[PDB]
RNA sequence: AGAUGAUGAGGUUAAUAGGUUCGAGGUGGAAGCAUGGUGACAUGUGGAGCUGACGAAUACUAAUCGAUCGAAGACUUAAU
RNA sequence: ACGCGAGCUGGGUUCAGAACGUCGUGAGACAGUUCGGUCCCUAUCCGUCGUGGGCGUAGGAAAUUUGAGAGGAGCUGUCC
RNA sequence: AUGGUAGGAGAGCGUUCUAAGGGCGUUGAAGCAUGAUCGUAAGGACAUGUGGAGCGCUUAGAAGUGAGAAUGCCGGUGUGAGUAGCGAAAGACGGGUGAGAAUCCCGUCCACCGAUUGACUAAGGUUUCCAGAGGAAGGCUCGUCCGCUCUGGGUUAGUCG
RNA sequence: CCGAUAGUGAACCAGUACCGUGAGGGAAAGGUGAAAAGCACCCCGGAAGGGGAGUGAAAUAGAACCUGAAACCGUGUGCU
RNA sequence: UUAAGUUAUUAAGGGCGCACGGUGGAUGCCUUGGCACUAGAAGCCGAUGAAGGACGUUACUAACGACGAUAUGCUUUGGGG
């Protein structure tokens, strides 16, 4: 049957990934706050 | 389908008393080779 | 005189070795050898060739000769277990269990 | 008669792949059931070659596969040529028997008893 | 006779039991040839296949030499 | 266990939908009707039909029959 | 003359240190785990193993002090069965290769899908692609394949996107 | 004083395996040196053994050289 | 030549003792990473690229350093052998 999840690489890049979570306030406190974390991967 | 208590030792080794192999049959290689399998020209050293 | 040897970590689960192990204890070696030979069981294969390494043993290191020895002793101990996840099923574990084969043979003297 | 674990196409498909081997081949190997049945199916084949006529040869097309025979001498039969031809001047005096059945041990994989079943 | 094991018929004088081959019993009209018909077909040659499951002959068939298992009669006591 | 759902059904009742009568300002109720509506389990310590291997076995041992009961099978009836 | 899950004032032990004293100890000293002693204790002074360099006793003080259950948590371990299951479909024989083949390769015959179990292009996945060689694991076998190892590698655009 | 379920989640491969679309959640695993001196050498099957060999003050001190214990579980002997 | 009594002779199983397995951390160790005191800062950069990374660079190549195409570093002053 189909499945929550259907891959794609535009829209995975486009609601995450590093300029989105810049360009607002909120954005900007997720990558700060795993940053601190020192996660490897920020988006 | 489940065991409400279970079984000991003693149990499982009561049953497991038939559970075994039976000793095989060996007509012995008279002309030539190792000894085979019972009324067969076996597939290793068969003189029968 | 006793020469012994033993397989470790033999990938056969230790119930069904000792099923075959218990035919050849206390006999002599060559009738040893044509039990295992006339049995079709997965681990008959495994035991003679330990218990040909244990007559090559004899003979070679403690200069018995081979056509007097019995089979003194032959056992199976439990080696470690390696756990397995079963994704045929759901989600259950499957253990592969593996064995040490010791078989020591002596001529009854000393 | 037995079964041999197929559906009745199956089995029948299998019967006449297995004679046809033993004709080209005149030794196979195989279990011992179905050896225990081939005898039978062979064993009325020799006897239509015997027999030797047209009614005859086409009732052992029937059960026949048309496989190609290549012979010495660089030569090629069908195995219904070979059948009326070589194996029916073999057994002219024979009156039945024409097949042998030797035991093997157990297989590797399974401990299915191997057998050879042979023309004589 | 049977899930298996048990039961029963039997095994190198041994067919014995099974297969086979020849049989018959029971079940369902050929191929070929000829004749007639323009042809579809019909008729004659005449109860053909089967025997798959219901008698005789056989060694085709196994055990190779096969091998294995299986007593030293209680005692006593008194009643011969 | 109004014997019997780890033997079976699911018509009844009662879960989410919906409607009628009636009551309630209302949300809703009645149990009054009405149509629709998912019932699991590989049998084990165990307790409950059939069929085998051995601890026995007292002369060696083996081939040929007790009948105590543990017993079980209850078998009914209509017209000449 | 002398019981009480709630009661008071009792003598004691495992860890640590003072704060000490005094010992066992690199011809061995342990501790810890297997030994006849002490015992209501909790807790310590002489035969195996260990090693192979760490502990006791006495008095007093301090408590990550204080070990059968909580459908407790888990470093976790291991049991309770040769049971259930092995995920739709047709294979048979001969040859070969090998330490070893119902399984791998070649052959012949048979079979199945055939508006598809065929052939392309997207998305998606990212080296699975191709050769060699061992596969210690992997595959509801074996290796005697790839989806482990080595590289030998391997992707070429003015016009395709 | 933490003495390493630790001041730390992490004195090892750690905000890593992995899990989740994402915010986020989040482990396990630590431990020579006396000196690799790591079984040349040599002998029977691939793995694994049996021998010798060794720097071995000691390999049931063999890659589980932090040694290293217990219990659960084992399994093969036997006394009754 | 009768009546009677009795025991073994398998230990499949039971208790004891023996001996090799699996297991994993009781003892000892560790102190690599922090509780707190003292002192020092100064909180700390850059529109001279500030703020964490991405790709790279060793003769051989798999994560951190250097930071870097001058790349597993370059010059210079002083220590040091």
């Amino acid at each position: 049957v189909k499945r929550t999840y259907q891959p794609n690489k535009r829209k995975h890049s486009k609601v995450h990934g590093f300029r989105k979570r810049m360009s607002t306030k909120n954005g900007r406190k997720v990558l700060a706050r795993r940053r601190r974390k020192g996660r490897k991967v920020l988006s | 389908a489940v065991p409400k208590r279970r079984t000991s030792k003693t149990r499982k080794n009561k049953r497991r008393t038939h559970f075994k192999i039976s000793v095989p049959g060996m007509t012995e290689c008279p002309n030539c080779g190792e000894y085979k399998l019972s009324h067969r020209v076996c597939k290793n050293c068969g003189s029968y | 005189m006793e020469a012994k040897a033993v397989a470790r970590t033999i990938r056969i689960a230790p119930r069904k070795v000792r099923l075959v192990l218990d035919l050849i204890r206390g006999k002599n070696a060559a009738e040893a050898i044509a039990i295992l030979k006339l049995t079709n069981k997965a681990s008959s294969p495994v035991i003679e060739k330990v218990l040909m390494s244990a007559l090559a043993n004899a003979e070679h290191n403690y200069d018995m000769n081979t056509d007097e020895l019995v089979v003194k002793e032959a056992y199976a101990n439990e080696g470690p277990t390696l756990k397995r996840f079963r994704p045929q099923g759901r989600a259950s574990a499957i253990n592969k269990r593996t064995s040490h084969i010791t078989i020591v043979v002596s001529d009854g003297k000393e | 008669y037995r079964k041999l674990g197929r559906t009745s196409d199956q089995r029948k498909a299998m019967l006449r792949d297995l004679a046809t081997s033993l004709i080209i081949s005149e030794r196979i190997e195989t279990t011992e059931a179905r050896a225990k049945e081939v005898r039978s199916v062979v064993e009325k084949l020799i006897t239509l070659g015997k027999k030797g006529d047209l009614a005859s040869r086409r009732n052992a097309a029937k059960t026949l596969r048309n496989v190609e025979i290549l012979n010495e001498d660089e030569t090629t039969q069908t195995a219904l040529q070979k059948l009326f031809g070589e194996i029916a001047e073999r057994y002219t005096e024979r009156q039945g028997g024409y097949t042998r059945i030797l035991k093997q041990g157990p297989r590797r994989g399974d401990g299915a008893e191997s057998v050879i079943i042979e023309l004589v």
